């Protein structure tokens, strides 16, 4: 069966380089050009370029010339993409996909198989545990919050009452700003639910090996 | 002496000349481009297309047989012999824009060359002829 | 290079409706056009190739069509599982080019956001930081604008915004807006306001507190 297996998540400092890999299985590696595509958070697909493993011939999008270096190792059936002089604009998910070498009209020349994607995050930060702040109100329902700031890298696992309070919860996607992440979550309950019953925000950050509980107390 | 021509299923076209044997394909894939490949403006420019005298000879014969004017007609393309992806030459047969006149000349040449030329280049559509090596089909003469 | 100009970045649809997504090639590419479907966190999947051919296992409801340089992807009857991103692509020649993409979202009744404001926590102030948080929850449609005002003056610097994707159950959207200052900068002002502009109201929804 045809499979394209990409290397794991990358964390890199600004101005450095990373080399992403895409290992092909179940087909003749040399009958295909390996394509590379970038996808920035919440944005579309952007074609980077392709490599032919037979002799390493390349094709690029004009924008990525001087940014991406494309190689392939026929022996290991692996294509590589090196991204140089890394900046914040390089933080994205990168996919590999295959496209058949042309041999008459009766093949599909679209990108039929794709890798699972590789995440690249550019930041000057070292592994940093988050600061977790309980947000108590300043009706029929009450909204409480939890603010998670100054951490790196992703992910953090945020739950309310160890996940027993799941309805009326909004956990927002983490945002990277000035090399560190911020994440926030709100929980809405009836006026009869809180503060009579205790509500605590739980935050786990495995990268820093930290687990923090913050009980929401009236101001 | 004269190269052998074959049509299978009234759509798959072939040509054989000595040790060289090609399949002739027509579709919208622009495999070669003047930015990347060898521009052919004189028959001698084809020395860069292959290390094989027979592949060069058959390509030049085909182009002469369809009435190509090496100097006045639009140039065509081939992959540089130093590349390993494979021998190939590409002619633009698009019946559109500035190429229309040449596409009609090519169509005429193909109708004279092949007994039943099954013309697949639609009016106004991108259509590129690619000639690639293939084993001479078993059902061919 | 050939460029693919895709129709609308966002389309509101109803389940069972006929939906059409269009793409325009900058030059003739014959029929060498593909359509891809992508769901969040997944790889894109090939739907259509050669402008109108359905790829392996693609259901009948996905119809690709062409007219010169105009390409169309039609979903004859949109199913719940069809809410996703769609991308056209030309593959006639290198460089390959993708359309900018179209996200199909679900139509539902308009809903005003529920707005909640939170002054900095005692713990954050102790550490020298001051974040003011505004949640704008369960609204529809997705377009919303949040303006931070400090003593009636608009503030742009130090704002961090985050948006949820369309909720799977109630089809609403939510947003979080965090204004971060130093404790010293925070103590130099009194009134903190987050104002939300949404089509459900002709006047902004205003949530405010005074530091003093
Ligand atoms: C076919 O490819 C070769 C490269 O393999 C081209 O030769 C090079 O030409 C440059 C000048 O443009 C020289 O500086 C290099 O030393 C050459 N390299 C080699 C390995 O010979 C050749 O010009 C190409 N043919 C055409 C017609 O473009
Ligand atoms: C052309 O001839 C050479 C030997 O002279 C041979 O290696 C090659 O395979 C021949 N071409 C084909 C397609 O048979
Ligand atoms: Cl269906």
């Amino acid at each position: 069966e045809v499979k394209l297996q990409q290397s794991g998540a990358e964390l890199a400092r600004p101005g450095t380089s990373v080399k992403l890999s895409c290992k092909a299985s179940g087909y003749t590696f040399t009958n295909y050009w390996m394509q590379w595509i970038k996808q920035r958070p919440g944005q579309g697909l952007e074609w980077i370029g392709a490599v032919y493993p037979g002799d390493g011939d390349t094709r690029f999008s004009q924008k990525f010339k001087g940014k991406a270096t494309l190689t392939a190792d026929k022996s290991s059936s692996t294509a590589y993409m090196q991204l140089s002089s890394l900046s914040s604009e390089d933080s994205a998910v990168y996919f590999c996909a295959r496209r058949r070498v042309y041999y008459g009209s009766n093949y599909i020349y679209a990108l039929d198989y794709w890798g699972q994607g590789t995440s690249v995050t550019v930041s000057a930060a070292k592994t940093t545990a988050p600061s977790v702040y309980p947000l108590a109100p300043v009706g029929s329902s009450v909204t409480l919050g939890c603010l998670v700031k100054g951490y790196f890298p992703e992910p953090v696992t945020l739950t309310w009452n160890s996940g027993s309070l799941s309805s009326g919860v909004h956990t927002f996607p983490a945002v990277l700003q000035s090399d560190l992440y911020t994440l926030s979550s709100s929980v809405t309950v009836t006026s009869s639910t809180w503060p009579s019953q205790s509500i605590t925000c739980n935050v786990a950050h495995p990268a820093s090996s930290t687990k923090v509980d913050k009980k929401i107390e009236p101001r | 002496d004269l190269p052998l021509l074959c049509t299978l299923n009234k759509s798959h076209l072939y040509i054989k000349g000595g040790n060289a044997s090609f399949k002739i394909s027509f579709d919208d894939i622009a495999v070669l481009l003047p930015e990347y490949d060898v521009i052919i403006q004189h028959p001698a420019d084809m020395s860069w297309c292959s290390k094989s005298d027979d592949q060069i000879w058959l390509s030049q014969w085909f182009m002469n047989a369809v009435g190509h004017d090496w100097y006045l007609d639009p140039p065509f393309l081939c992959r540089n012999r130093t590349k390993t992806e494979g021998f190939i030459f590409q002619v633009n047969t698009s019946k559109t824009g500035i190429n229309e006149n040449y596409a009609k000349k090519f169509k005429t040449g193909m109708h004279h060359l092949y007994r039943e030329y099954p013309d697949s280049c639609l009016d106004g559509k991108l259509c590129l002829m690619k000639a690639q090596p293939t084993s001479w089909p078993l059902q061919c003469p | 290079d050939i460029v693919m100009t895709q129709s609308q970045k966002f389309m509101s649809t109803s389940i069972g409706d006929r939906v059409s997504i269009t793409c325009k090639a900058s030059q003739n590419v014959g029929s060498a056009v593909a359509w891809y479907q992508q769901k969040p966190g997944q790889s894109p999947k090939l739907l259509i190739y050669s402008a109108s051919n359905r790829y392996t296992g693609v259901p009948d409801r996905f119809i690709g069509s062409e007219s010169g340089t105009d390409f169309t992807l039609t979903i004859s009857n949109m199913q719940s599982e069809d809410l996703a991103d769609y991308f056209c692509q030309q593959y006639s020649s290198y460089p390959l080019a993708f359309g900018a993409g179209t996200k199909l979202e679900l139509k539902r009744a308009d809903a005003a956001p529920t707005v909640s404001i939170f002054p900095p926590s005692s713990e954050q102030l102790t550490s020298g930081g001051a974040s003011v948080v505004c949640f704008l929850n369960n609204f529809y449609p997705k377009d919303i604008n949040v303006k931070w005002k400090i003593d009636g003056s608009e503030r742009q610097n130090g704002v961090l915004n985050s948006w949820t994707d369309q909720d799977s159950k109630d089809s609403t959207y939510s947003m979080s807006s965090t204004l971060t200052l130093t404790k010293d900068e925070y103590e130099r002002h009194n009134s903190y306001t987050c104002e939300a502009t949404h089509k459900t109201s002709t006047s902004p929804i205003v949530k405010s507190f005074n530091r003093n």
